[PDB]
């Protein structure tokens, strides 16, 4: 069956939105005129 | 033998909140499932950075569950699915 | 109350459109309108002060 | 100020206007009007 | 389990008293374990 | 001209009609003769049941959709008809806009009211002579943090800059010349107990650091030094005040700060124990 | 209740079916009407020349109307023109037009 996370929540929600700890993943990052001539 | 008659009873089946909620889950999830995809394809193709934040929208399942129940409509496909309770008594 | 379609239909029977002349009038919506004496249509602009 | 209560505990708070929807002590929001003190008269009949 | 994320940002628990007086959602909210992969083929 | 109409009793003619009206009957009687005025007054909330200026103006559109029994191929054509018609106005990038600031607005989780501000502040800006590129996440950003303040919510540069790219030295600046917009067009208290629900506090414990942070900007000394780890030592000293098991390397990778910090802010604080106790 | 005049107040007896020529609609329509938004700029007033210009006939009880003055218990309202610059058929008159087509020539029109 599906476990139930049983905290106070909010630190698990923490992580939801904005949390302030970005990336932490390596995933999708991205002359002269007779010397020249 | 005779023809196939529809009027029997065990014929016909019945759906309650579960069934119901099947066809409308996998469709919710169908299109966010895509839409997960579209931003997987954009940013390799627009070369920026990733986020899974950014990758799934809470909405698709938000607003999916919100409208149906709000109305009778299931979908105009379905319609009269939900309706408010009956306090009038409580037998009612 | 709402004036319904048979109840139009009664009133034909016993045959006083009177009644059914200030019903339709007085009760419900007068207008007061000017028309061309040429084409009879709602055109003149009236400044009957 | 006009006299408020609490919905669980029943906090007798009596706070004002711009004083923001939040109860004392206990986290909860509902709070009430508080019944006046001036007299009610009703009819047996 | 029940919980309402309020306009302020507290995610605390729900009960359905309330539920009914603020004209919420008595609603859990869902979380999926994702697995990221890359084949380099 | 005028077009205005002033209804006056010619009986009683003493003063401008202060009159009353028959809202059961639609009629408007003299207050003073009892002579009544005009008949039939037409209603406001009646039509209201059958059904913006303040953001679209007088601009309108309509969806045409496919019918029920029709061809699928005259929905196209007319969606390229309106495709070329797209340029008669450039409401069309506000709009798209519109639906990135929808998209950012939910994913941050932020009600509606935050929305509307959003839309709000990006619709004073829009397109003047002082953008100029800016990239446009960075006004959009901006405006969320608009929406931020005028709705008294709390939210952080490190918070926006976990969800977009903006750079910081761009992304402030070009803040501060949105708000000089604003200011020719005439705090972190909010920031505790999301923290506090960050953390899953009591609301004992919560208000406990609300007395300490209320405490702390007057007791002065060492001044603001950034309100968010003055936050963050409200909560270190509160939780010392008490047994939670927490410590400062959970918090430190919580809040993400620094736990050399904050026992630097300590070395102040357990000085400064004197005048913060209230019970 | 109506303010008194003095035309002659009859009734109608025989009533006529017809159809409008073009000519006809801009000896009677008062405007040409160009800006499709509704009110003011300044989302007050109108934007006269728009969709509710003063020209036709107002309400709103306060409001006094152009050309009727009065009120709206008493303006019957005014009508406006608008011109193309090509014509399309009326959606009433389809298959009408087409048994004309069935019936006439293409070329000299007999
Ligand atoms: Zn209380
Ligand atoms: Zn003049
Ligand atoms: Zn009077
Ligand atoms: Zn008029
Ligand atoms: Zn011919």
């Amino acid at each position: 069956r599906i476990t139930t996370l049983d905290e106070t929540v909010g630190v698990t929600m923490s992580h939801t939105g904005m949390s302030m700890r970005s990336d932490n993943s390596n995933f999708l990052k991205v002359m002269p005129k007779k010397e020249i001539l | 033998k005779d023809q196939d008659d529809r009027d029997h009873f065990g014929k016909k089946r019945l759906d309650l909140a579960g069934p119901l909620l099947a066809q409308l889950f996998k469709t919710l999830f169908k299109k966010l499932t895509k839409d997960i995809f579209r931003y997987m394809q954009r940013t390799v193709e627009e070369a920026h950075d990733f986020n899974m934040k950014l990758a799934i929208n809470a909405k698709t399942i938000t607003s999916g569950l919100k409208y149906a129940l709000a109305t009778g409509n299931w979908g105009s496909s379905r319609a009269g699915v939900s309706q408010v309770l009956n306090r009038y008594t409580y037998s009612s | 109350l709402r004036f319904g379609e048979m109840e139009r239909d009664c009133m034909i029977a016993h045959g006083a459109a009177s009644f059914l002349k200030e019903r339709l009038m007085e009760a419900s919506d007068a207008f007061r309108v000017h028309i061309c004496g040429i084409c009879g249509l709602m055109t003149v602009i009236a400044k009957l002060n | 100020t006009l006299k408020y209560i609490c919905a669980e505990c029943s906090s007798k708070l009596s706070l004002s206007r711009t004083d923001a929807v939040r109860c004392k002590d206990c986290g909860h929001r509902i709070l009430l009007k508080a019944r006046t003190k001036r007299l009610v008269q009703f009819e047996a009949r | 389990k029940p919980m309402v994320n309020e306009s302020d940002g507290v995610t605390h628990a729900l009960y359905p008293q309330e539920a009914r007086l603020r004209n919420l959602t008595y609603s859990s909210g869902l979380f999926v374990d994702v697995k990221k992969r890359t084949y380099e083929l | 001209p005028n077009l205005n109409i002033v209804l006056t009793c010619p009986e009683c003619k003493v003063y401008p009609p202060k009159i009353v009206e028959r809202f059961s009957e639609g009629d408007v009687v003299c207050a003073l003769c009892g002579l009544v005025l005009s008949d039939k007054l037409v209603d406001t909330r009646s039509e209201w049941r059958t059904f913006n200026p303040l953001l679209d103006g007088n601009n309108l559109s309509t969806r045409i959709g496919k019918g029920e029994t029709t061809d699928m191929r005259f929905t196209k054509e007319l969606n390229k008809a309106q495709g070329k018609n797209v340029m008669d106005k450039k409401d069309n990038e506000v709009q798209a806009a519109f639906a990135k600031i929808t998209m950012l607005c939910d994913a941050a989780e932020l009600p509606k009211i935050v929305k509307d501000c959003a839309k709000e502040a990006y619709k004073l800006c829009h397109d003047e002579k002082t953008l100029k590129g800016k990239s446009m996440e960075s006004i959009m950003a901006a405006s969320i943090l608009i929406g931020c303040r005028r709705a008294e919510v709390a939210r952080t540069f490190k918070e926006i800059q976990s969800l977009i790219h903006v750079k910081t030295k761009e992304f402030g600046k070009t803040l501060n010349i949105m708000k000089n917009i604003l200011r020719g067009k005439s705090q972190n208290l909010t920031y505790i107990p999301r923290f506090c629900s960050h953390l899953g506090l009591p609301m004992q414990v919560t208000t406990s650091a609300e007395y300490t942070a209320k405490k702390c900007k007057e007791i002065k000394e060492i001044a603001g030094k950034s309100p968010i780890t003055i936050a963050v030592v409200s909560i270190y000293l509160n939780i010392l005040l008490f047994q939670i098991p927490i410590t400062a390397a959970k918090v430190g990778q919580t809040l993400q700060v620094t736990e050399g910090t904050i026992k630097s802010g300590y070395k102040i604080l357990y000085e400064h124990r004197d005048k913060l106790v209230d019970p | 209740g109506q303010q008194y005049s003095s035309a002659p107040l009859r009734t109608v007896k025989e009533v006529q079916f017809g159809l409008f020529s073009p000519e006809e609609v801009r000896a009677i329509s008062v405007a040409k009407i160009r800006f499709p938004e509704t009110m003011d700029e300044t989302q007050t007033r109108a934007k006269i020349g728009g969709l509710n210009d003063p020209r036709l006939g107002s309400i709103d009880r306060n409001l006094k109307c152009q050309t009727c003055q009065e009120g709206m218990n008493e303006c019957p309202g005014h009508f406006g023109h608008i011109d193309l610059a090509k014509p399309v058929f009326h959606v009433g008159f389809i298959a009408k037009i087409k048994k004309v087509c069935e019936c006439v020539c293409m070329h000299c029109g007999k």
